C-alpha cells in the first residue's frame, strides 16, 4: 500500500518492537482479483484486474516472475498452486497452462472439460513423491455442476508429461468441499448444498468415496460450512446447533463445542505448534475464526490453556488405552477433556477489517478511520 | 488520497489490546482491505488495491 | 459576449454539481432546465446540459435526443456559414456512449449493442469531467446485462470508472464496487 | 511516415480509384478493378479508406462485407492515433452519408432515413473528389423516393445541389454523362 510516506506511532514496546509492516514495492499494473499460496510460505503468487501474473519470494525479497496481460488469454476463470509451491497452474476455460518459477520454462499446457459458467474450485493432490527427482500430481477439479474431476499428471524435469484418469459426477449442486491429505493418505470432504459430507479417499489405486454420517438430531439445517484441518484430519462442520469434530478414515462423530449461531461463508480454525508425538497429532492451542450471523460482529473464539497449563489431546490416534514409552513433556502438562476449555471472547467491529493468526495465536487487522486529498 | 488507517491487534496468549495510527499519503489505492490471507503464523498479507500489505511480528522475514 | 461568458462559467459549475447529486439522490427534470435556461444561447456548457438530460433521464429521451442533435445541427450552420472541428478523444468517447446508451432506451438495441461494442475508452488521467463520468457510469450499468455476445467494453468501461472516478463516493463506492465485480463475471463469462 | 515508393504507389492509386469512380457512372463496375487498387495502395494510408468507401458504395450485396474493412481501417486509423482527430466538412459529410447508404442498403429504413436526413451537406467548395461525388449521386438516388415523402425538413434539396457542382471539372467527357446530369436537373426540378 503505497504512499509518499507511511507512518505509524514510535513504539514504547518489545510488543510492538518485533511487529512490523513492509510493502512489497513490485505492483499490478491494476488492482487485485484473486491469489494463492504455497504451504513452504516461501512462495507467493498474484493476479490483478488486469490479470496480469507476479510472483514473489518472502524471505530473499527478490523478484521472481512477472506476466504482462497480452501475453495470456481473455479467459482465466482458475488458478492453482502445488504444495511445494516449486510449480503453478492455470485455468482459462478451455486449456490449462503449467509453468515453472524457479526454472522459468512451458512445462506443459492442456486442453480440458469445462461445462460454462459454472463456479470452478480446484484441489492439487501430492504422488508417491521424489522431489526433485521425480513427481506427480492429482488435479481434483471441483464444480458446482457437482463434477468432480480428477487427473494423473506426473511431472519430470524432463518436460512434464500428462494423461486424464477419472470424473466423478457427484449428485446436487455444492457448498463447499476441500482436499485433506493425511501423511498415511489421501482423503477429500465434499459437502453439499443438499448437506452430503461424502468423502473420496485414495487408497492407492482405489479411490472410495465414503458416506459420512451427519448424525440424526440436526440433519435439517441449511450448513454454514464445514472446515477442518487437513494436517489434522479432522472435521470441523458448521452448525448453529453446534459444529461436529468428525474424526476420518476409521471415522467417528466426537464432539461439539457450544456457539453461537454463526453466519454462513465464515467459519474457520487454526493452531499453534504443530507435531507428531507417538502417533498423536497434539497442539498446543486453538482458535476459531467466524463472522457473526446477527450482530455480524467479527469473532474468533479461543481454545486451550497454556503456556504450560494444558496440551491438547485433539481427538486420540488411536481411541484406545495406549502405554508406549517415550518421552511426552505434554504428560507434564494438564490434561484436557472439553470442559475446561473455556472460549475467551472477544467481540469487535465488523469495521475493521481483520483475520485470525493461521496459528490461531494472534488478531490482526486494519481500517479507515478517514481519509483526505492532497489539498 | 491521505489515509488516516487505523492499525490495531489483540493477543489471546497475552489477552491484550494495543494499536498503532498508520498515515497514507497521497495513495492511489480506493478499495477496502482484502481479500486477506495469513503469509504465516506470525504474520499475514492483505489486499490493498492492487498493492499488497504485509505485517509480522516476530518473524524473520524483517 | 463578455457576460455570457460568465454566465457560462456558472451555469457549468451549476451542472458539474448537479451530476454528482444524480447518484445518491433521485433527482428531476425541473433542475435540468434551470441550468438550461441559466445557460446562454449558443455556449459550451448549453451543449453538455443537454446531453446531461439525455443521459439522466430515459423517460425523457427521444425529445430530449432531438434537442441535443439540434443544438449540434446548430453549431454546425454557425461554422460553416461564417470551419474545422476541434474535439478531443474524451468527448469523442463521451458523444459516443451517450448516443448508444440513447438508443438503448429507444428500443433499437438491436443496433445500440453493436454500436457500444466499437467505443474507443480513454485511459487513465486527471482530465475526467462528471459529465463524462455520469455516462460512462450509467451506459456502463444499461449495458452491463446486454452485452455478453466485444465483451471488452464493460470491462474497459468499468475499469474506466474504476480507475477514472475523481469524485467522492456516495453510495457510489458500493455501486463502483458493482461495476468491478460486473467487470468480474464479465471476467467469469 | 511513409517512403519513398509507397507515395508513388499511392498517387498511382489515387488516379486509378479516381478513374474507376468516373467509370462506373457511365459503364458497369465491379469489385475485381478494387482488389487491385487497395492492394497497389501500400498498407496504412488515407487511400486505402477512400479505395474502402469506394468498394462500399459501388458494391452494394458486398455491403455488409465491404462496411467491416471500412470500420476496421478507420478504428485501425483511430488505434494509433493515441496509441487529436482533425476531420473537414466533407469528410464528415462523405462518412455521413456513406453510412447512411450503407444501412438503406441493410434493411434499417428509418434508422437509414433519419441519419440521412441529418447530413449536413457542404456549401459548394473545391473539395469535390469523384468519390464524394459518387457517393452523393448514388445515396440521393437511394434515398430520393424516401425522403421526399415526409415534408418539412429535408436535405434532398441540399444534396441535389451539390451533385450540380459537382460534375463539372477535367472529365471533358463524354456530353452523354453531362446529359445524364441534365436527366437529374430534371429530376430534381421536376420533383
Amino acid at each position: 500500500g503505497w504512499s509518499d510516506h507511511d507512518e505509524l506511532s514510535t513504539d514504547t514496546t518489545l510488543h510492538e518492537e518485533k511487529f512490523r509492516i513492509e510493502p512489497v514495492p513490485v505492483h499490478h499494473q491494476l488492482d487485485i482479483l484473486k491469489i494463492a499460496v504455497s504451504e513452504n510460505y516461501k512462495t507467493f503468487a498474484s493476479v490483478g484486474l488486469d490479470r496480469c501474473l507476479v510472483v514473489w519470494d518472502l524471505r530473499q525479497w527478490c523478484t521472481k516472475l512477472v506476466l504482462s496481460k497480452e501475453q495470456m488469454p481473455r479467459t482465466l476463470k482458475a488458478i492453482a498452486l502445488d504444495p511445494q509451491g516449486n510449480y503453478v497452474s492455470l485455468f482459462s476455460k478451455d486449456t490449462l497452462f503449467i509453468l515453472n518459477v524457479e526454472s522459468p520454462s512451458l512445462m506443459l499446457q492442456h486442453s480440458y472439460h469445462c461445462k460454462p459458467n459454472s463456479k470452478l474450485n480446484v484441489f492439487w493432490m501430492p504422488g508417491t513423491h521424489k522431489d526433485d527427482e521425480w513427481k506427480n500430481f492429482e488435479l481434483v477439479v471441483v464444480e458446482s455442476s457437482g463434477e468432480i474431476q480428477v487427473f494423473s499428471l506426473t511431472i519430470e524435469i524432463e518436460g512434464a508429461d500428462i494423461a486424464l484418469v477419472e470424473k466423478f459426477q457427484l449428485s446436487s449442486p455444492i457448498i463447499k468441499s476441500i482436499s485433506i491429505v493425511s501423511p498415511t493418505a489421501n482423503r477429500i470432504a465434499c459437502l453439499t448444498e443438499s448437506g452430503e459430507v461424502t468423502v473420496y479417499s485414495k487408497k492407492g489405486p482405489v479411490w472410495s468415496p465414503k458416506i459420512l454420517s451427519q448424525n440424526k438430531n440436526y440433519l435439517t439445517e441449511t450448513k454454514k460450512d464445514i472446515y477442518g484441518i487437513a494436517m489434522a484430519d479432522i472435521l470441523f462442520l458448521a452448525r448453529d446447533s453446534g459444529v461436529d469434530m468428525i474424526d476420518l478414515k476409521n471415522d467417528e462423530l466426537l464432539h461439539s463445542f457450544t456457539l453461537p449461531p454463526i453466519k454462513v461463508n465464515t467459519f474457520s480454525v487454526g493452531v499453534s505448534n504443530s507435531r507428531f508425538v507417538n502417533g498423536q497429532f497434539r497442539v498446543s492451542s486453538i482458535s476459531f475464526c467466524f463472522t457473526h450471523a446477527v450482530t455480524e460482529k467479527v469473532l474468533y473464539y479461543y481454545y486451550g490453556n497454556e503456556s504450560n497449563e494444558s496440551y491438547i489431546i485433539l481427538n486420540k490416534w488411536d481411541q484406545q488405552p495406549n502405554l508406549v514409552d517415550v518421552h511426552d513433556p505434554d504428560n507434564s502438562l494438564a490434561s484436557l477433556t472439553f470442559d475446561e476449555l473455556q472460549e475467551n471472547i472477544h467481540e469487535v467491529e465488523d469495521a475493521s477489517e481483520s483475520v485470525m493468526s493461521s496459528d490461531g495465536l494472534y488478531i490482526f487487522g486494519m481500517r479507515r478511520k478517514s481519509s483526505s486529498g492532497i489539498s | 488520497e491521505t489515509q488516516v488507517w487505523e492499525v490495531w491487534m489483540y493477543s489471546q496468549s497475552e489477552k491484550k489490546h494495543r494499536s498503532k495510527s498508520l498515515k497514507m499519503y497521497n495513495s492511489l489505492i480506493i478499495a477496502d482491505p482484502g481479500p486477506s490471507l495469513a503469509v504465516s503464523d506470525r504474520c499475514v498479507a492483505i489486499v490493498l488495491g492492487n498493492y499488497v500489505a504485509l505485517v509480522g511480528y516476530g518473524s524473520e522475514i524483517f | 459576449s463578455p457576460l455570457e461568458v460568465l454566465a457560462s462559467w456558472y451555469a457549468a459549475d451549476l451542472l458539474d454539481a448537479l451530476l454528482m447529486e444524480s447518484l445518491s439522490r433521485k433527482v428531476e427534470i425541473s433542475e435540468i432546465e434551470e441550468i438550461i435556461s441559466l445557460c446562454p444561447k449558443n455556449s459550451s456548457i448549453i451543449r453538455h446540459a443537454l446531453l446531461a438530460k439525455l443521459v439522466l433521464f430515459p423517460e425523457n429521451t427521444a425529445d430530449s435526443l432531438n434537442e441535443v442533435l439540434a443544438a449540434y445541427k446548430n453549431t454546425l450552420d454557425l461554422c460553416s456559414q461564417d470551419s474545422v472541428l476541434k474535439i478531443n478523444l474524451s468527448k469523442l468517447f463521451t458523444l459516443h456512449s451517450c448516443l448508444s446508451l440513447a438508443l438503448q432506451r429507444l428500443g433499437y438495441g438491436d443496433v445500440s449493442k453493436r454500436m457500444y461494442q466499437e467505443i474507443f475508452v480513454p485511459d487513465s488521467d486527471a482530465d475526467i469531467t462528471p459529465l463524462s463520468f455520469i455516462i460512462s457510469w450509467t451506459a456502463l450499468n444499461t449495458f452491463a446485462p446486454i452485452c455478453t455476445s466485444e465483451n471488452d467494453v464493460v470491462e474497459k468501461m468499468a475499469m474506466y470508472v474504476r480507475t477514472a472516478i475523481g469524485t467522492l463516493k456516495i453510495q457510489d463506492l458500493k455501486l463502483s464496487r458493482k461495476l468491478i465485480n460486473s467487470c468480474i463475471d464479465i471476467g467469469s463469462r
